[PDB]
DNA sequence: ATGCCTATAGGGCGAATTGGGTACCGCTGA
DNA sequence: TCAGCGGTACCCAATTCGCCCTATAGGCAT
């Protein structure tokens, strides 16, 4: 977990385990000094906070490397319990778990050398937040760089405008090009949006975030299958631009090609 | 069923001032109707049996159709005597506790009325014990104590950071920032107009992002129109106006798709203004210089004769190049160079070795160290046709530029309306963006006074605070019309009290409110109390506050004892529950007042529960039905930095005090 | 002899930051040495057994000569972690209560030091329960609370009215008002320099009336010099300078008669620059136009070539005499005046009463307030030929106007010195006026800490009040080193408190002090308390740790908290601390009559109170400090005097005696 | 070996920003 | 009245600070 973005990914995964519908991510100095995530999901007990300090083991890993302070209020009316670094004491927070981080590299000057600038690594933090937001429209995500909110991703209810938030996540130009693709072949169920190949910009073509069971998966062959379908529409061969949610493996890929091709054409 | 009512009226250059008195009851009122019809309506409303007017009253037409008229001298309406006489009548050292102190126009009438009252009656009038200011505009009545405490535009320090302004003021244009600021100091209470904003804001929530960039192109058109009216406008000001004119077609298109009749009404108020945009494009260069003084403002193709006088100033470099070439050929001097000098004009410079080899036609103009500069008749003649043509073309530029005011002023009124509408759009679109960003809800207005907040939050404190605000519910009604809020410091007493005040004010700018859900009733006067004086402001709130008024009492009883403050707070809370029944929030440290809910009807015990574990403490920041458990200054003292060694003595001192009580 | 001291140092683009820690005692200090030699001296002074430095520390030469040196990474000196770690160490929610919060440069050192400190000894640090700033400048120490509370330049509201500034600021010249304002924000404590002011002020009290009018002629010469240096000065700015230059002989004459060596030194520093006076008198017209852009600035006879380009303008000058007269005759309007404008050219301005009496030949050019400017073809034709040749005169007039800087820039340094000296003269003549007017006394400075005031008064409150202040004395020494001041609400217990603070501050601007007689000792730090616990006790925490034996403590309405048992208990401990441990000069304005049992408990403390006589519901405050305690509560009696309804007052007195029957 | 990918740091450009310049505001003795 | 006349608020506009970006190398699994 050398990249601050990879740490962010782990903390959001812990917020998804809580089942939080509200995520707020705080970043200081390119995301190195502060990584505060507050969540409204299940609140781990003061005992569950103590063993997580000592998914709990993954929290212990960041606590040893950095001075991670985690405060969680239990569903049972109670003071939230805030575990620094290794001190656990009462705190004020609504029902849920908050995962604050001090300089990620408290004991690693090599990991500081591994940090790439302050903005490019934040752009990597943005990318991770950009990918999980698509997978989970249900959970609100508010992103702030150096304490300045950059992106306002809004929790979408079932039947709500997933496209609006999708448009916010990947930019308006993607949404315009994006054609809603929902293909079900027997048990295999595909839902999402694929950008129109002819007028697709290179930046939209780079955005090809494929989610299998709400987990981001990149396969060159799956890309090649969508790229083939893009090459079938028109002679020019541009990078495939597809955001999809599929529940399924190689026979599927044959019907990811046909399923996408039929909607595209 | 009529009464014998006495009154007075006076005016200055600004507006009108009014006062009344019933000798049967002893009621005394004050007002400042700004316009004529309001003033005529107020005379018509009160209908005084006896009316006073100053010998030099300008707008006599108001009073020449009234009964029991009295012509009074001017000096009687002087504010100096007025303040002095009224202070000694009420026995106060100031009229701040009537909320009339900063209403001198009206106090001229009141001052003249009382001097006349002390002369008409000439008996003891202790049945006159108070005056009150009642400017019952669609605007909320707020003392500057609210505006300095709520930090609407100005924080306690005097800065404009951590304000409700700073938060809501993400407005792209400055004239939007100002209209936002006026709204927040003048909350609209025409429930229809408020709903017109709430429906507008709901519709633009989606389209907010697309409109904002287009609005940032406009700039401060409102202040440009102020310079346009004065005929003192600058070319770059007119460029910003043209840049704004080009956006009106784009905005008319974006707002056409938006489903909201108020938006469609605002879209019509905005206007196409294509003809004014076309004239500015044809006339002015895309980016002209700062002043018209310099010229180079009006683009070629607008005026033929401008381009004629320009054509003289454009036939220059080639003329001198041919001269430079011809004179270099004829004389045989290759260092001969014809250049311009801002001080002396155009010259012919030759190197010092070749300077005295020049012919007899060359007249000495400038002697240099490395050269000798000259002037000749052809240049000197050419120098005249340039210098004059510049000035005449430039003079025509100033005249045309003034003529452009004659073409724009016909629409000036319509441009101000459009500018106000554009400024209003920026505010609305900004508020729609903030509501979209900060997940704000639309509060719906009811008939009876009361605020029902569902998991509501402090709109400013939540933004700048690193930790999330703990959501706070409120249930105010004429049944639960007061809440005794006790607890610790950093309990959230003042936050939950000031969060309620902002919520009301943010609801009464038609903007989406910082809560999950709010249902609010008529709040006509928002009044707040905070330490720098104390008794002065509380009295103004007692005298002015009605059944409908929102009262925000913060620690009444910062006085000179345990009991002076408690006794007063008890009487004030009783008064506002027993007599006035105003919407009152009484956040105080007086746990003794927690015996009011059992004493009074309408009062309810609430507190900010704080649970102390180890030496440190946790404040739930959550409003619970009950009272403060104990003292917390000891717990806070450490959190303020104080050495624990002094607390170990202070806790021991508290233990001795606990044994007594 | 030898100490085991841990220390750290860091610098930014602005200056240096420094911190230390002794593991033997637990003293934890911080500083921001601005310059290099101060920073070298501080390392040399402390002599730490172990010293931290950032890998990218620029000025290494400082630390190449110290022992036990440690090379640390940059990230450790980050303020974010520093604030977080130090908050957790002390258990505070902010470092405002150490008075170091607004010293981030040093807190980088402190932050890096503690992270290292918690790790070097790896022991419990309960003895290290506070950090404190030791200012590299040991002249004066003024926190924001003091400036906002004593109201030196800014009242409680934020206005600059009824301040110590507003009172003392009767300065004739604006550059004097600013030098007065800087002095108040930087009270001098070089006893020599203070006495240099006190001797100057004493000598000028007599000559103040003669000099003030001469100083008012000068105007803000300092801001004119700022524009002259930028080469952006205006003719009417140069006219004020010429007007000021004409006064220098007059000022040199009036200050010559004054017997004060500092005045005679200031008189020599003042200079004359009568050469530069001669230059401007010859160069510029007596009363020139607003801007140089217009021209018509430089008087004829200075530059001949300006006169050659103005040969047309010389013919043009009596052409405007001939057009103004002809048009004054023809129209019949005597207020008709012909003047120049860079934007429009030459115009004909007529007074508003006579504006509409002008003929139809007159075309509207400029509309003004109480005037209407016009244009006619003859003038508009004449305007063109003049604009161009007079333009080459104006370009030369602007070129000669720049050359006026080239003739003034040799003395520019000396003019700034002179301007500062003239500004200083205005301040010290202004103070000499105020002291003469208000019969202020010269306080004499002693070596030991303490203020001995004889019938002293509040310098601001006495001016704004409609009643002559009841002047009262003060006897502060390291024997009588504390006063517990009890009294009524709006009683005026905070006056004698605040009057003491101003007296010290007014004494430390070398100005004559508001009292009959004062003898004052070293007061380096002024620490103040005024209401609005999350804001109030944060200041009280800062005044406790920072305050020394010499520091002047002004706590007002302390313990306004969650009860009468929390506020008292803290107030009791604070009063004990400042009398028992610190033994600091403290002025404790409070309502806690229970604390009146501290003069018998503590050594140094004295009971005082503000006499107030109440008859019925109305009350009179004597505003006179008497040695004792407040008889009872008066908020009832005041409440009516504030205007609160008698229904509340009666119910207050009816509820009072139901509560007073218990206690 | 190696060859397509990838972050990077200096450079370029835009957005805030406070000093600097202008139009405006009383206004002040004469 | 009155003609400057110095002040004063406030709107620019070059400057400063932060943000972006494209050639410039490296880079690491194959
Ligand atoms: N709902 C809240 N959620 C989180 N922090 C809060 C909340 N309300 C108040 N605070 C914190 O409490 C402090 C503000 O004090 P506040 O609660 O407004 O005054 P108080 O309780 O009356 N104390 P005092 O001013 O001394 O009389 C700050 O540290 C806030 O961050
Ligand atoms: N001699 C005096 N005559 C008349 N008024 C005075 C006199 N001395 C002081 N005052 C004023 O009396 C008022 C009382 O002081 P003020 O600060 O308002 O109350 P306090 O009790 O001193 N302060 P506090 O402890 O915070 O309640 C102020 O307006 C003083 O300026």
């Amino acid at each position: 977990v050398e990249r601050p973005a990879s740490v962010v990914k782990e903390l959001v995964e812990n917020s998804l385990d809580a089942g939080a519908t509200r995520i707020d991510i705080d970043i200081e100095r390119g995301g190195a000094k502060l990584i505060r995530i507050r969540d409204n999901g299940s609140g781990i007990k003061k005992d569950e906070l103590a063993l997580a300090l000592a998914r709990g083991e993954a929290l212990a890993s960041i606590s040893s490397v950095s001075r991670l302070t985690l405060t969680s209020r239990t569903a049972e009316q109670q003071e939230a319990w805030q575990a620094y670094a290794v001190t656990v004491k009462p705190a004020a927070h609504p029902v849920g778990t908050t995962l604050e981080v001090l300089d990620l590299f408290y004991n690693t000057p090599a990991r500081r050398k591994f940090l790439r600038t302050e903005k490019t690594e934040f752009n990597h933090i943005d990318e991770i937040i950009r990918r999980i937001a698509l997978a989970r429209f249900d959970v609100t995500i508010n992103l702030s760089h150096n304490g300045k909110i950059v992106r306002q991703y809004r929790a979408v209810p079932e039947g709500g405008q997933k496209e609006r938030r999708l448009g916010a996540i990947l930019g308006t130009a993607f949404l315009e090009q994006a054609l809603a693709i929902e293909w079900q072949h027997g048990d295999l169920t595909l839902r999402g949006w694929v950008a129109d190949p002819n007028h697709t910009t290179p930046a939209l073509a780079e955005i090809q975030y494929f989610y299998v069971n709400g987990r981001m998966m990149r396969d060159r062959l799956i890309n090649h299958a969508i790229r083939q379908a893009y090459e079938d529409k028109l002679g020019a061969d541009q990078q495939p631009a597809f955001v999809l949610y599929l529940e399924i493996s190689r026979l599927v890929h044959d019907f990811i090609y046909q399923g996408v091709l039929s909607v595209l054409q | 069923r009529q009464d014998n009512l006495l009154a007075a009226i006076w005016q200055d250059s600004k507006g009108f001032g009014y006062a009344t008195l019933d000798i049967s009851s002893g009621r005394f009122r004050l007002s400042e109707p700004a316009d004529r019809e309001t003033m005529a309506a107020e005379l018509q409303r009160t209908n005084p049996a006896e009316l006073l007017y100053a010998e030099d009253f300008a707008e006599m037409s108001l009073i020449e159709g009234r009964r029991g008229l009295r012509r009074r001298p001017l000096w009687e309406f002087e504010i100096d005597t007025a303040r002095q006489q009224l202070n000694l009548q009420f026995g106060t050292r100031d009229l701040v506790g009537f909320g009339v102190e900063n209403a001198p126009r009206g106090l001229s009438a009141a001052g003249a009325l009382l001097q006349y009252a002390k002369c008409t009656q000439r008996t003891t009038l202790p049945h006159i014990r108070s005056i009150t200011m009642e400017r019952e505009q669609d605007s909320i009545i707020m003392d500057a104590a609210t505006r300095r405490n709520l930090e609407i535009t100005q924080n306690l320090a005097g800065g404009a950071e951590n304000t409700l302004a700073s938060v809501l003021d993400s407005t792209v244009t400055p004239m939007g920032s100002r209209m936002l600021k006026r709204w927040l100091h003048m909350p609209v209470r025409d429930t229809r107009v408020l709903l017109e904003r709430q429906q507008t804001i709901g519709a633009l929530q989606d389209f907010t992002a697309g409109l904002q960039p287009v609005l940032r192109q406009v700039g401060d058109l409102e202040r440009i129109l102020a310079r346009l009216a004065l005929r003192t406008a600058r070319p770059r000001d007119l460029a910003r106006m043209r840049h704004a004119f080009q956006q009106l077609p784009e905005l008319r298109a974006q707002l056409e798709t938006v489903d909201s009749a108020p938006v469609q009404a605002l879209r019509e108020k905005m206007g196409e203004f294509a003809e004014l945009r076309d004239l500015l494009e044809r006339a002015i260069i895309d980016t002209p210089p700062v002043l018209v003084r310099d010229g180079g403002v009006i683009a070629s193709g607008y005026n033929e004769e401008l381009d004629e006088w320009r054509a003289l100033a454009d036939g220059a470099t080639d003329y001198l190049e041919r001269l430079e070439v011809r004179e270099r050929e004829r004389t045989g001097l290759d260092t001969l160079k014809v250049g311009f000098n801002a001080v002396h004009g155009y010259y012919i410079q030759i190197s010092r070795g070749q300077s005295h080899l020049a012919p007899i036609n060359y007249m000495r103009r400038q002697t240099l160290k490395n050269a000798e500069r000259y002037i000749i008749p052809e240049l000197k003649e050419y120098e005249d046709k340039v210098l004059t043509s510049k000035g005449k073309a430039l003079a025509l530029e100033k005249q045309l530029y003034e003529e452009l005011f004659d073409l724009l002023l016909p629409h000036l009124e319509a441009l101000q309306q459009s500018a106000s509408a554009l400024a209003e759009l920026d505010v609305l679109v900004n508020l729609a963006e903030r509501a979209y960003t900060l997940n704000y809800t639309s509060p719906t207005f009811i008939d009876k006074p009361g605020i029902r907040i569902t998991e509501g939050r402090h709109p400013v404190v939540e933004q700048v605070l690193n930790e999330p605000f703990i959501a706070n519910p409120l249930n105010l009604s004429p049944q639960r019309r007061m809440l005794i809020i006790t607890g610790p410091n950093m309990g959230g007493k003042s936050t939950y009290m000031r969060q309620t005040a902002l919520i009301a004010l943010m609801a009464y700018i038609g903007s989406y409110v910082p809560a999950q859900k709010v249902e609010i009733g008529p709040i006509d006067r928002i009044f707040t109390r905070v330490g720098a004086v104390e008794m002065t402001e509380t009295a103004n709130i007692l005298h002015n506050a009605t059944e409908y008024s929102l009262v925000l009492m913060d620690e009444i009883g910062r006085g000179t004892s345990t009991y002076d403050g408690l006794s007063l707070a008890w009487a004030v809370a009783e008064n506002l529950a027993n007599k006035i029944k105003a919407l009152t929030l009484f956040a105080t440290h007086y746990f003794e007042l927690t015996q009011l809910p059992e004493k009074m009807e309408g009062v309810a015990n609430v507190h900010l529960d704080a649970l102390e574990h180890g030496d440190t403490i946790a404040f739930m920041h959550s409003v619970q039905d009950g009272a403060a458990s104990k003292s917390y200054g000891l717990a806070v003292a450490a959190l303020a930095g104080v050495p624990k060694e002094v607390i170990k003595r202070a806790r021991q001192k508290l233990r001795e005090l606990e044994s007594i009580s």
